[PDB]
DNA sequence: CACAGTGATGCAAATCAAGTGTGAAGCCAGACAAAAACCCG
DNA sequence: CACAGTGATACAGCCCTTAACAAAAACCCG
């Protein structure tokens, strides 16, 4: 709302808001296991998170950005989504855990969201972009070979 | 405009002004810590000098005089 | 609705009821509208389960500032594992929202710290300590103790900081004044006796491991740390022909007394 | 038990300098073991 | 043997004011809608302004509104989260402040 | 940075049990990352 | 072009204190304007 | 018989509302 006010727009506008987010996922080591009952949990961890980047309304003919993260690489804006104590190399478990999220993402990629802000139904659309991945995970997920292969580039 | 005629009537029946209670029903038939130091004692003791010797001015001049007196003398 | 009007219009509706209230205040009290209205409002507050707001109201009725001593803020900051930065953030937030000071600023805490650290209280050993200075205001003495650090002598690759032993014992004994006083008071002993107390202290030392090193200038220090500590375990007094127990650590193996 | 406190104080309650961390950690761990300060936190039980 | 109005407990003060309690209730529920606390603080603010005071008026406005001398739950939540306070630690601090000060700040 | 915050929360801001540590850490991190609470800390303007 | 810390230090800015006379913003007795939001006309 | 935590859950405790009585602490009069 403050971004809408600062760009010389009207607050009662309910146009289609264009949102773009940033996805990330990394594995972690040296996550010690605890005593007690439960399954044989490995000593590793894999995290998955998302982060909005900017919001832009189409006003008149061209576009105008309403909000954008000033500190894109800050820890105060990395919203966690999924947390599991598994191995980033275990392809079976990794896919079994991440397939529902990917299904939800694919289903959302072609829909609009009616949402109330200040008492006015607003329309939202999303553009998902995943860049917070190291080359190892990219090679493991995109169906490529390891880093020591002869094909060296992922572009 | 509601006050001009009232002020004129007030001048009228006042030229012949502290009684507002008995005036209510008149307009009906008309419109129809911190322990001080040596300097604070100096102030509290020598300000009445200039406050009583020259009371014609406020104590701003007394403060100005006490200050120019302290700056010229020792402690 | 009601009571949501501005001036010269909210009284226009409750005028009659205020007249009745002042009539009763003249009948029984004699004109004490202030007390009867305040008490009626307090009861109206307590009827709807609002003890917090009513207690705040009856506290502000006195007109005194609810402030905290710097020692209390220091104890809260230490015993709750708060860095100076987080404490400053909380202080700033509270002072800016409430519009008043409830905690003390950092300089007040830092100033109050000096009372607890060793080298603040006077004392003297009746037999003068051999090879030990008599000055009683030293703080954190260097650990190397004036060791030669030139190029000709044995190489030095360590750093250390430590207090003085006697000053540390004096500070530890002064930190437990109320405990010893209450112990003497609980043992049918007068609290003004000056008998030759007997203090028993436990000593401990162990080297740690996996101690990471920092970048930057200075000497090349290893990745191991050794610490040395003490603990006042028991204090007794010799009254008559016995040894009355006036103090004893209830939790010796705890970290709060090492 | 105090080794734990040492580690945590060095990681979170000291200057991150090679020639300043020792005295800071020492002073903080000394203040943390003061019964005078600990009596304040237990005043509720009175 | 009348001592004073504040020298009695809540129950006794209620026994002493029951008359005007019932009267104000039965005369504010007829036409004024029926909100008791609203009429109460309005009459108190009027009797306070009568003394032409601003300090007390602003104090009670801040108390009744929830802006001064007492934090909102979201505010203390933000303080507890953004300062890494544990729930046990925060409860200890809350208990200590309530015991020493005697006024619930959190 | 979130990995660092996770290491901190799993150790000092969660129940020490396999059955509930992850939910606690996730909820605490979600609360920490929120902006509605961070505005109350910028009470300097 | 990571960033929110981590503590001390050092300097700049706000304030308080005592001194005291005036100056000024309220409230208040009714009151009969001046809109002004409900009803529908 | 280490010990200070560590977050959600449950229950006891202690406050608050209709009840007319009824027992404890004190002057006017005798
Ligand atoms: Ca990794
Ligand atoms: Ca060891």
């Amino acid at each position: 709302l403050e971004g809408m006010r600062s760009q010389d727009l009207d607050d009662y506008l309910n146009g289609p808001f264009t949102v773009v987010v940033k996805e990330s996922c990394d594995g972690m080591g040296d996550v010690s296991e605890k005593h007690g009952s439960g399954p044989a949990v490995p000593e590793k961890a894999v995290r998955f998170s998302f982060t909005v980047m900017r919001i832009t309304i189409e006003h008149g003919s061209q576009n105008v950005k309403v909000f954008e993260e000033p500190k894109p690489n800050s820890e105060l804006c990395c919203k966690p989504l999924c947390l599991m104590l598994a191995d980033e190399s275990d392809h079976e478990t990794l896919t079994a855990i991440l397939s529902p999220l990917i299904a939800e993402r694919e289903a959302m990629k072609s829909s609009e969201l009616t949402l109330e802000m200040g008492g006015i139904p607003r329309t939202f659309k999303f553009i998902f972009r995943g860049t917070g991945y190291d080359e190892k995970l990219v090679r493991e997920v995109e169906g490529l070979e390891a880093s020591g292969s002869v094909y060296i580039c992922t572009l | 405009s509601y006050a001009f005629f009232v002020q004129t009537c007030r001048e009228e029946h006042k030229k012949k002004s502290v009684n507002f209670s008995e005036f209510s029903k008149k307009c009906s038939e008309r419109w129809k810590k911190r322990p001080p130091s040596a300097f604070f004692l100096f102030c509290s003791e020598y300000r009445p000098k200039i406050k009583g010797e020259h009371p014609g001015l406020s104590i701003g001049d007394v403060a100005k005089k006490l200050g120019e007196m302290w700056n010229n003398t020792a402690a | 609705h009601l009571l949501s009007l501005t001036r010269r219009a909210q009284k226009h509706r409750l005028r009659e009821l205020k007249i009745q209230v002042k009539e009763f205040a003249d009948k029984e009290e004699g004109g004490d509208v202030k007390a009867v209205c305040l008490t009626l409002f307090l009861l109206a507050l307590r009827a709807r389960n609002e003890h917090r707001q009513a207690d705040e109201l009856e506290a502000i009725m006195q007109g005194r500032g609810s402030g905290l001593q710097p020692a209390v803020c220091l104890a809260i900051r230490v015993n709750t594992f708060l860095s100076c930065s987080q404490y400053h953030k909380m202080y700033r937030t509270v002072k800016a929202i409430t519009g008043r000071q409830i905690f003390q600023p950092l300089h007040a805490l830092r100033n109050a710290e000096k009372v607890l650290l060793p080298g603040y209280h006077p004392f003297e050993w009746q037999p003068p300590l051999k090879n030990v200075s008599s000055r009683t205001d030293v703080g954190i003495i260097d650990g190397l103790s004036g060791l030669a650090s030139s190029v000709d002598e044995y190489p030095v690759d360590t750093i250390a900081k430590r207090f003085r032993y006697d000053s540390a014992l004096v500070s530890a004994l002064m930190d437990m004044e109320e405990d010893i006083l209450e112990g003497m008071r609980s043992q049918d002993l007068d609290d003004y006796l000056n008998g030759p107390f007997t203090v028993v202290v436990k000593e401990s030392c162990d080297g740690m491991g996996d101690v990471s090193e920092k970048h930057g200038s200075g000497p090349a220090v290893p990745e191991k740390a050794v610490r040395f500590s003490f603990t006042v375990m028991r204090i007794t007094i010799e009254h008559g022909s016995q040894n009355v127990k006036v103090f004893e650590e209830p939790k010796p193996n705890s970290e709060l007394c090492c | 038990s105090g080794n734990k406190l040492f580690r945590r104080f060095r990681k979170m309650n000291a200057r991150q300098s090679k020639c300043y961390e020792m005295e800071d950690v020492l002073k903080h761990h000394w203040l943390y073991t003061s019964k005078y300060l600990q009596k304040f936190m237990n005043a509720h039980n009175a | 043997p009348r001592q004073h109005l504040l020298s009695l407990t809540r129950r006794a003060q209620k026994h002493r004011l029951r008359e005007l309690k019932i009267q104000v209730k039965e005369f504010a529920d007829k036409e004024e809608g029926g909100d008791v606390k609203a009429v109460c603080l309005t009459l108190f603010l009027l009797a306070l302004r009568a003394r032409n005071e601003h300090r007390q008026a602003d104090e009670l406005e801040a108390i009744m509104q929830g802006r001064g001398s007492g934090l909102q739950p979201a505010v203390c939540l933000a303080i507890r989260v953004n300062t890494f306070l544990s729930c046990s630690q925060y409860h200890k601090m809350y208990r200590t402040v309530k015991a020493i000060t005697g006024r619930q700040i959190f």
